[PDB]
């Protein structure tokens, strides 16, 4: 595949550094060159400096020759004038198009499900970080929630602890009983998930339940944690200021956000949140505020270093829980064994939502997850399939596969059980390598 | 620093530099006339020494290192380059001749010390050509393996295979030429070794003298030129299908080499014509085409003595010799680029004594060039002079004289080498001090100087 | 009419405090409230604060109500994307959209009137205000050039200083075409026949043919000596158009304040000299021969700066200064004095704009001297019967008062007005308005009225 | 003299400008390089770039070799400590220093003419620009007043309209008369012979020579002392506007339109009385809301020069009765000549003046450049007794005055009495005098010596 990537700030970045992982052609455009240095520096690909909207310099990208437009800048209406100008000038294949203005996809199908504006797919980055945190929030003691068949199906995943497991694997099944364990990491690595396996301490977990009996999975599990009542979140930015608007409902939220003016401005954006102007370091604002009676401290400013920071100073002034936003990979890792209870990397919700239109249509929903190096993907399927007729325990996934659910119209199933035609496949790859496989293995 | 991971390459390419003389040593049994014992007791002591040192390391601990690499592959492989030409008692010869002919034979240097080759065995010979060949693959694909190790974008082995069948399919494409205005398949194969990879060895002493035939005259000629030519341009071939047309007369450093050749024909040809130094002025012609882009574009390859060449002519010739390929190829001059940037900056230098307060800027392709390559380019200008003048310097001291040091200079900086300026041109009997200076002259000339003179600079350590 | 306005700002602004000027209902949205406080003062119509590219927006200006979509912003992508969704979600009738980048009007055949990019009209009010000086600069004497009929006719402007002769008598010598459609004398025209006495210091308006224009120019009064080496300062949109332009005929310096601009303008364009400083040191003017200049343009958005530089060009020297000076104000202050020719930047845009307000029986209008008089072309599309203009001639039609044909367009021969001549159908003609509150009338004198 | 010019910014600029016209040595430090490269490119004058407080910068520049330190900077503080530390490093002869800030000077005697701080004189610029256009504002119909001994004596300036002069010079004279000369008229570029019989041309700058307590009445009874003003409005609340407005809000009605939000916010509290208006010069709106049709004088101090002669013209335009305009750059003063403009206030011919008292010696006690500033007018005294001065003794028309020079007025104590052609110099008495070319001062210098 070769792919053009419209943009070579925040997220087209990583989003070539990925796509490269993967053997493809990348070239990628960019307003200013020197955020082209870097990647031209290190990822090996071709790189096109120019208004990435203009007819000359999508040619000099290769626009004709490309297969898929990931348009991914700041302005929605750059990418909308790009998808538009690559489809009438050059009928460029496969248009993905950032979309961050919500009065655009509010009427999301009269715009863009036409041939009007010509973007075959809408992917909203930030929208899917702030349901990431939301879900970690609404599902207390999970590291990682992903739902997939319209939120019927959930893969979830939960640390081992010193003491809330530590039993017979298939043994403590036999209590709760819907669900089956997609896998279980152990160290860097993870091991054969069967009937008789011994759970350690200090084990990573994935559950995949219904998205109903997963709160009540959660319960049973003898780990459902107390709800959270008091929420504060540093960062008054695009995902700070939505998972505000979002958690103001069910939550009591006090945001902290640096800027005057943008905090003066979501301070009549969103009713029912409290705005503070300041820095997310004082202890003064801290503690005038009790960061000690608040049940889950949340950093979400771009700064990497005072969000892990920040968050450090909060528990120990003694914040329940702590959700710090890292993207610098480097330092997700200097902070694993330490304070933050959760690392939450915004590119494991956009390489994710990307993912899905670069995989064929037999894969819907994909979900990046353990490092990036593991995938679990939702795949649509009885004389032209290889799987419409056999029993899950009967068709030959590839190494290092697990079949987890299957979502016939609005039904959800968890060794047994057969698969139909036109029904969702909820699966677990160790190794993302060998997804071309899965999809070969459900193609017609 | 990690000196011990760099070993490991260096022994691995001695390894692969014996896997190189079965194949002259395939011509020592091939063909029945001389002596190969030395190349399969090279292919023995060579694979040791290098097998000696890969395997007390394996080490893939992947700056500095790959500025001394890229002195290691010159300065390891053309001396071991030079141990047939010593074990052979065939042409006999001193050990200072050994390594000025091993060493002049790799860079791609084309200045022989062997007088009376003519009459030596088809595999010491074929020796020869095959060095230029093979160090004529390390001067273009060293315009990509580079990037790893060390920088052209810090002023994709994707292309590593797709490079050697751009030369390949030359070489052959070449050898089937030769051998068609009719060479012995031997001489036909050797001296497109020769042609592609701008060297300038010869089987005959009078090199492109066997057979006057404006055939073979004219073949070189165009198979230089293509040769002497951009290979990651050419690299507009394999990749679709022969779509070549408008990318050449794209890049205007081709075109600039194609006026700079054209002009300097053109001059040379005018000039054979109004001394009267040819009978018909069909031969003016040929030699005149032949000569300028033979010595312009560091071929080195003769078809004449200049005996009634007027001396405005060896002289103008050797140094356009200063100027010579397409950036990246086989040549080897202070490359076209070069001389075509620094010709725009010293415009714009006398366009700002006119007006000071005006912004003027260096145009190329369409983007401007920085002024960071632009203060680049005008040091390695600087550096060139001075390499010269020095080695120059070096030479008058050796011993030699001052217009036979100068010429010797002039043509192992660039890599010609013919002497080329007033017929004292013959390396054989000069010096033997003289030979060291001039290898050393002619690892300058290939590693474009600057990536030898920093070696010497404390800083570079550590 | 009513129009909605997308983009307050700098051409938006104008074009609202004209179309107000006529009665017309007028909504205008923009990105910052500051903007919109000022317009909402001054011409009495609605405003809308918000991002002038959302369905919400437009529908709070009144996208489905309205009869055209003005949307001349800054930026390009969202005058664009305006357009595109005005149109699949109000189907929004009139759609003009102003677009700078010259790499999309590259395309203007394959990316707009190909209903992809359902933009009517486009509109790129720099490239007006360029090709009026470019006029002004090939017709040297000139204070103002506008052509209509596909650059065959052409209105021309000149203060008399030459004259001074007989008018109807001047016009027999020497072989022509030429009629004078006005004359401002003190601040009101007047009635321009046989006997008028050809007063000095006023502005003379000829109508000729766009061929014998120069010749015209040449048998008038002192063809001034043609341009050679220019200077321009301000290295903006307008000015850095008017270089790359200019710079084949001409020998240009352009001198532009802010270095980052400059040194890219230094690529941009391979035929002029671009000087980073300001437009007012006299340090850099006297260095590059600032008297040895033949016309001194100043093009920065400072007008302020624009006027003085003017001036002080003038003081050390340079033969001839154009100044653009967007507020009028300034416009009439430097009247009497050293500017040799003001342009004002609306005069070019509402003008062209003007073209797409007025129904299609009219193909050109122009605004001209104060902006209170009009010049118009007009198509006859009717016929003897149901037209009431097309088989009569010229002294029989009873044009609206104050108004005067100049010239008529009969395919490509061009036929300057006498009273004899006849309109025939599919004819264009050029004629000028004093005031042009009196253009609905000719606008309703040139419509096929229903005679049944 | 070798002066070093401390600070190559504002005024330095200016002032090096003009200390390099006459023949001095003269180097010139700064903060940043490039307001020194264009003096160094222009007038040919030693430049030192470095912080100008600094020993080593002192030393590069000449505080040793020096008779001067002419310190002045942006910052008070740095003036104050470059005069201590050059004074006490280098013994600089002459140490003049701007100081801006008003609680420093509140305390002038009691922290710099004590030795304390070094300072031999102060002198605050904008001061003097705002105490000229106050005098401006309290003769109406001058262009300039100029005051001499303890101000007893005043030089006035003003231009002839169609109203006032425009008659035969001792014809009309009668009609008013009478204790004021003319020192001198500028009918074009140079002016032209006055005495007893010279004839009026129109258009013309006139200079009066009188007493300073009867000159106000002498204004009136020449035919031209114009109705009083009333409401002023002045556009740039800078050091010179605000202080400008603090003054005027006294006596006048002031309103006060700047352009930042912050310095209008701090304005309307550091000055009460005056109405502060946010926004810009320029705008019509704000002006008719205001009534620029009713404003008596339109007063621009703003610092884009551009902008305030435009603005003033517009302000001429909507109706201001009068417009004051401050120009720093000479071409556009020349440039705005016979125009709208009334007056133009050159913020140099408060300064160079206040400043030259100090590089000419102690026989001339007052100096103040004026037209074009080619021009000089200065008090001098005649420092000696009937013996030993040349100046002493003789009479006027009979002492060899340097060429295209006139003597004005002597001051006696507390008398004044103008100079007609017969009049003894005595010992300590001081003579206000009239050059029209600077370039013969050195030899008015050299003629009150004895
Ligand atoms: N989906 C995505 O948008 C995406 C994808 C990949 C990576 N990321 C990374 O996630 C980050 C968050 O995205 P966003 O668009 O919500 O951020 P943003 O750019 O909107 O900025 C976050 C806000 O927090 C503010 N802030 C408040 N207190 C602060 C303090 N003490 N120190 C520093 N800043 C403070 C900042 O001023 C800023 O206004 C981005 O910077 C981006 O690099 C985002
Ligand atoms: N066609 C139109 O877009 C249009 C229509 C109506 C009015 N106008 C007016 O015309 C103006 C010019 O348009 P533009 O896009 O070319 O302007 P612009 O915004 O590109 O700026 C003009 C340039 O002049 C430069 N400049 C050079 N010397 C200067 C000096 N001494 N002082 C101040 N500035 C200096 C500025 O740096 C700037 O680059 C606009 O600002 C607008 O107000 C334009
Ligand atoms: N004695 C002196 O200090 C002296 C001596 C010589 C020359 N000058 C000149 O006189 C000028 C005035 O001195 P200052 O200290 O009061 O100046 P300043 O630095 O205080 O600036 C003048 C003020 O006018 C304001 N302003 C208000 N409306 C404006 C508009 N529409 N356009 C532009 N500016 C506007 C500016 O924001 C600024 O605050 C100086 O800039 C200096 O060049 C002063
Ligand atoms: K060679």
């Amino acid at each position: 595949m070769k792919i053009i990537i419209l943009g070579a700030g925040q997220v087209g970045g990583t989003l070539a550094e990925n796509l490269v992982g993967e053997n493809n052609d990348i070239t990628i455009v960019d307003n200013n060159a020197d955020r082209l240095r870097e990647l031209q520096d290190k990822y090996d690909l071709r790189v096109v400096n120019g208004h990435a909207s203009h007819p000359d310099v999508l040619h000099e990208a290769g626009a004709q020759d490309a297969d898929m437009l990931v348009a991914v800048t700041n302005t929605d209406e750059t990418n909308m004038a790009a998808c538009q100008v690559a489809f009438t000038l050059f009928n460029t294949p496969n248009r993905v198009a950032r979309i961050r203005s919500p009065e655009y996809l509010a009427e999301k199908e009269a715009l863009f499900k036409s041939g009007a504006i010509p973007v075959d797919h809408l992917i909203a980055p930030e929208e899917l970080v702030t349901s990431y945190i939301e879900r970690l929030i609404q599902y207390p003691g999970a590291l990682q929630v992903v739902s997939f068949a319209e939120q019927k199906v959930s893969l979830v995943a939960v640390k081992a602890y010193y003491g809330g497991p530590l039993v017979g694997n298939a043994l403590s099944a036999l209590r709760e009983h819907d669900t089956r364990v997609a896998a279980i990491f152990r160290q860097g690595r993870p091991i054969r998930p069967q009937g008789t396996t011994i759970i350690e301490a200090d084990d990573e977990v994935f559950f995949v339940a219904a998205s109903n009996h997963i709160r009540s999975v959660m319960s049973e599990l003898q780990r459902l944690e107390k709800p959270y009542r008091r929420i504060m979140i540093v960062g008054g930015g695009n995902i700070g200021a939505s998972l505000a608007k979002r958690l103001e409902q069910t939550y009591s939220v006090k945001l902290i956000e640096r800027d005057y003016q943008r905090a003066e401005k979501l301070s009549e954006q969103l009713e029912n949140t409290i705005v503070f102007c300041g820095d997310a370091a004082d202890q003064e604002l801290l503690t005038e505020e009790n960061i000690d009676q608040v049940d889950v401290f949340i950093a979400l400013t771009n700064e990497d270093e005072t969000n892990i920071m920040s968050a450090m100073l909060a528990k120990r002034m003694g914040a329940k829980k702590v959700m710090v936003l890292i993207q610098r990979g480097a330092y997700v890792d200097l902070v694993q064994g330490g304070v933050i209870d959760v690392a939450i990397s915004p590119q494991q919700a956009t390489i994710s939502a990307l993912l899905t239109h670069v995989r064929r249509a037999d894969i819907v929903n994909v979900s990046s997850l353990r490092r990036g190096a593991a995938e679990a993907i939702e795949a649509v399927a009885e004389t032209t399939s290889k799987v419409v007729g056999r029993a899950i325990g009967d068709i030959k996934l590839p190494p290092g596969t697990t079949i987890g659910a299957v979502v016939r119209g609005e039904e959800v199933l968890i060794d047994r059980t057969v698969i139909e035609q036109d029904d969702h496949v909820v699966m677990f790859l160790v190794d993302k390598k060998y997804v071309p496989d899965v999809e070969a293995l459900f193609q017609p | 620093m990690q000196f011990r991971s760099i070993i490991r390459i260096v022994g691995l390419l001695l390894a692969l530099f014996s896997v190189t003389m079965l194949a002259p040593a395939l011509v020592a049994l091939l063909y029945r006339d001389g002596a190969g014992v030395p190349f399969v007791t090279t292919f023995f002591v060579l694979l040791f020494c290098g097998a000696m040192c890969w395997f007390p390391n394996r080490r893939h601990k992947h700056s500095r290192d790959g500025f001394l690499i890229v002195v290691l592959f010159w300065t390891v492989l053309g001396s071991a380059g030079s141990l047939p030409f010593l074990i052979a008692d065939n042409p006999n010869i001193s050990v200072t001749d050994a390594f000025f002919e091993s060493f002049s034979a790799l860079t791609t240097t084309g200045a022989t010390v062997i007088v009376g080759l003519d009459e030596l065995p088809k595999a010491i010979l074929f020796y020869r050509q095959f060095l230029q060949w093979f160090g004529g693959m390390g001067i273009i694909v060293l315009a990509v393996a580079i990037l790893p190790v060390l920088g052209i974008g810090g002023m994709i082995a994707e292309t590593a295979k797709a490079l050697w069948y751009i030369y390949l399919s030359l070489t052959i494409a070449c050898a089937v030429a030769f051998w068609l205005a009719g060479m012995t398949p031997f001489d036909a194969i050797s001296h497109s070794f020769s042609t592609i990879a701008i060297g300038g060895f010869s089987t005959h002493d009078a090199s492109m003298g066997y057979f006057d035939s404006y055939a073979i005259n004219l073949i070189t000629v165009v198979f230089l030129l293509i040769s002497a030519c951009n290979f990651t341009l050419h690299f507009a071939a394999f990749a679709s299908g022969g779509v070549h047309p408008k990318y050449y007369w794209k890049d205007p450093e081709f075109r600039a080499f194609i006026f700079i050749q054209v002009l300097l024909f053109l001059v040379c040809f005018l000039l054979l014509l109004k001394h009267h130094s040819y009978t018909s002025p069909y031969d003016a012609f040929d030699q005149a085409l032949f000569q300028t882009v033979s010595i312009s574009t560091t071929a080195g390859f003769t078809t004449t003595g200049f005996a009634d060449w007027p001396l405005f002519l060896p002289v103008l010739l050797l140094f356009s010799s200063f100027i010579g390929g397409c950036a990246g190829s086989t040549g080897g001059g202070m490359k076209v680029i070069r001389i075509l940037l620094l010709t725009l900056q010293g415009a714009r230098e006398l366009k700002r004594l006119v007006h000071p307060r005006a912004v003027y800027t260096i145009k190329v392709g369409g983007s401007a060039l920085p002024q960071r390559v632009v203060d680049a380019v005008w040091g390695f200008f600087s550096a060139y002079a001075l390499v010269f003048v020095v080695c120059m310097l070096g030479l008058i001291a050796t011993g030699m004289d001052e217009l036979s040091a100068f010429s010797a200079v002039a043509a192992t900086l660039n890599n010609l080498g013919p002497g080329l300026g007033e017929v004292a041109l013959h390396f054989g009997d000069v010096n033997d001090k003289a030979k060291w200076v001039l290898i050393v002259s002619m690892l300058f000339g290939r590693l474009e100087i600057f990536t030898l003179l920093i070696l010497l600079t404390p800083t570079f350590w550590r």
